[PDB]
Parts: C-alpha cells; sequence; structure tokens
C-alpha cells in the first residue's frame, strides 16, 4: 500500500554508522497470515541487503494495516569495523 | 602527586582534568576517615557459594572491601566478581588461606589493560555497559572502568597485587574443603563476620544473667564494685551490638575497659591479659579478649 523511508542514527562498539528505515505498509488480507507475511519480509530483508549501498545498515519494517502491528528485521551480516 | 585542575573559560577539556580530579576527591574523602579511624581500610562483605567445594571451585558472590590505599571495592554497585578459584592444585594441602588481590597502580600510566600481556598486571579494565539516564527516557551504551580483580592464595607470590583476606578452607572430616568456622578479614564493618557477633552475643547473654544475680543480692565493695562496672558497661555494649554496622574499634576500645575494671580483683590473670589491637589479624584480638571476660565474668 505504501513505501517510506527514514533515515538511522544508531551506535555500535562506541561508533556511530549510518542506516536506513525501509518502511512498508502491507494489506495483510493478501498473505496467508504471518506465515507469508513474515516469509516474504524475510526474502525483502535480504534483497535490501543486496541492493543497498556501502556503509549503510539497513532494516526492515512491514506493517499490517488491519491491525496496526508491526515485524521488524533488525539485523547486519555483513562483516564491518575491521579496527 | 595530584594535579587539581583549573577550570575557567578558554581552557580546553581534557582527560586528564578528570583523572586528577577523581584522584584528588578519593584522597581528601580518605583523610576525613582518618580523623577519627585508625584504620578505615577492612571488609564489609565477604560472601562466598561453599556449596561447589566439593567439586574443587570456590566462587565469591558478593565482595565489599576498602584497599590500604583508599581503593573501594564494590560488587554490588560497581565491580565485577572474580574469576571462579580453581583448588585442584591445592590437593596436597589441608589449609588455604584465599585473598583477594587488586594490581597496584603504574606511576608512569598504562594503567588500562588493552588485552596484552606484560611481566606487572594491569590494575583496570574497560567494559561496554548500558545506561540509563536518570532525568529523561533514554539509554545508551557507555565506557565505564571495572578493576582487574582475582583470588589468590597466600602460599603464592602476591608480591604485584595489594591483598587483603576474605576466605579460609580447611580439610573436613570427609576429606572435602569447606570454610573455616572461626576465620575473620581484617574488618571494617562488625556484620561482615558472624562468627564474631555469634561469640558477641553470647558475652552480653552473660553479662545480663550475671548483673542480675548479683543485682538480688543488693563488705559489699566487691558486689557494688561488680554491679557499677557491670552496670556501667551494659548500655553501651547493648547498643554496639544492636546496629553492628561500624568499625570494629569503637567495641575494642568499650570491651578493653570492661576486661581492664574487671581484671582488678581477679587474681588468676596476668596484668596485662588485654590483648593489643591488631586490625590486620582480628582473630589474635577478638576471641582472646571475649575468652578472657567469659573466665572473668564467670569467676
Amino acid at each position: 500500500l505504501a513505501v517510506q523511508h527514514h533515515r538511522i542514527q544508531r551506535f555500535e562498539k562506541g561508533f556511530l554508522l549510518r542506516g536506513l528505515d525501509v518502511e512498508v505498509t502491507l494489506d495483510g488480507n493478501g498473505f496467508a497470515g504471518e506465515g507469508d507475511i513474515h516469509l516474504f519480509g524475510e526474502m525483502l530483508n535480504r534483497f535490501l541487503a543486496l541492493y543497498a549501498d556501502m556503509n549503510q545498515f539497513n532494516q526492515l519494517t512491514l506493517i499490517v494495516q488491519p491491525e496496526g502491528k508491526c515485524i521488524r528485521w533488525k539485523e547486519n551480516h555483513n562483516p564491518r569495523l575491521p579496527g | 602527586k595530584i594535579y587539581r585542575p583549573l577550570w575557567e573559560d578558554g581552557a580546553f577539556l581534557m582527560p586528564q582534568q578528570f583523572q586528577q580530579q577523581a584522584a584528588w576527591d578519593v584522597h581528601l574523602a580518605d583523610s576525613v576517615a582518618r580523623m577519627g579511624l585508625a584504620h578505615p581500610w577492612g571488609v564489609v562483605a565477604a560472601e562466598f557459594d561453599d556449596s561447589l567445594l566439593p567439586l574443587s571451585r570456590l566462587n565469591a558472590t558478593r565482595l565489599i572491601v576498602r584497599f590500604p590505599d583508599g581503593t573501594l571495592i564494590d560488587t554490588e554497585r560497581a565491580d565485577n566478581l572474580p574469576p571462579v578459584c580453581d583448588l585442584s592444585t591445592v590437593s596436597d594441602r589441608s589449609l588455604v588461606d584465599i585473598v583477594l588481590a587488586l594490581p597496584l597502580l603504574n606511576a608512569n600510566g598504562g594503567n588500562l589493560d588493552n588485552g596484552s600481556e606484560s611481566e606487572r598486571p594491569r590494575r583496570w579494565k574497560s567494559e561496554r555497559v548500558n545506561v540509563q539516564e536518570l532525568a529523561g527516557h533514554e539509554q545508551s551504551e557507555v565506557a565505564v572502568l571495572r578493576h582487574n580483580l582475582t583470588l589468590r592464595m597466600a602460599h603464592q607470590e602476591n608480591a604485584a597485587w595489594l591483598t587483603c583476606p576474605v576466605t579460609r578452607l580447611v580439610r573436613d572430616a570427609q576429606g572435602q574443603w569447606c570454610r573455616d568456622p572461626r576465620f575473620i578479614p581484617p574488618l571494617l564493618t562488625l556484620s561482615a563476620s558472624p562468627s564474631l557477633m555469634t561469640e558477641l552475643a553470647e558475652l552480653l547473654h552473660h553479662l545480663q544473667a550475671r548483673r542480675q544475680r548479683l543485682m538480688s543480692m543488693r563488705a559489699d565493695v566487691s558486689l557494688f564494685w561488680l554491679l557499677n562496672a557491670l552496670n556501667s558497661a551494659e548500655p553501651v555494649l547493648k547498643e554496639l551490638l544492636d546496629m553492628p554496622y561500624r568499625h570494629p574499634e569503637l567495641l575494642y576500645r568499650e570491651l578493653a575497659r570492661l576486661a581492664g575494671s574487671l581484671l582488678t580483683f581477679s587474681l588468676e590473670h596476668n596484668v596485662d591479659a588485654v590483648p593489643a589491637y591488631h586490625h590486620e589479624t582480628p582473630e589474635n584480638v577478638f576471641p582472646p579478649l571475649l575468652s578472657l571476660l567469659n573466665r572473668l565474668l564467670e569467676a
């Protein structure tokens, strides 16, 4: 239904890192409950990791409009902060 | 040397200012304590989990102690517990004195442990912790300092550390290790060692029992004298024992006065029966004096 994004200011190991907050609003009636919504989001999160630029972490938030609840993916699998 | 920083407009902000300021404030606090207390340093808490002694492991649970050089260790509020002591190398012994060791300061810097090895142990460790801001509603990770504490045995070389006794382990009848029922760390707070509180409680009981027996009998010089001595002491000793939360020095003086008086009529004890106060080794002070008092009183 909608796509929006925000800048993220976050800390890790005493350092200040930049990232991107990707928020997508979904109509939950298009999915077979959380099972499908989650797996869809998991794929999207992975895709974003492969699309987003360097020195940027990305998180995905999916909002289930009929309820207002959301599922958040807050993780980073990239090697980082080598020194 | 301590270099108090000069705070002024245009001055640079530097980590040295903060470190020196902290040193000054500790020094000042120590100075105040010494106005009334001969030996401000000592143990406040030395609680161990002894359920693991059957498996050759000594694990501290809560340690609070002020070191000889003003350093304050507080497990409950600021410091981490030391690693568990492995007693498997104590197999050939029947008695071990365990002390808490703290590395001493490097005058020329390099006090913080950066993960490297060196001939002289580092004193401070850096850790990352989550701290809540008191004023608002937010949290962040900050760097904090912890002391590099560890448990060591008295029979080991301890030159590089300041040490303070915390527990003593002795072989039991079953060949198992257990905590010695009669061990007293150099105390800063009376409640730090239940063993002493128990003996003190017995003394108080006996004093009251004897005083009542004597009082009911009211050539009478000995009777009146003894009652006077006991009646004078009771109101003070009582309070000191009801609230066992102060430096033992205060108790020592009071007990010494009582023993001093009683020895006047006693014949079977030496004039110098009352022991000197040895802060470092309470075991050579309290149980002696208390045993003396019990005998003087029973007589």
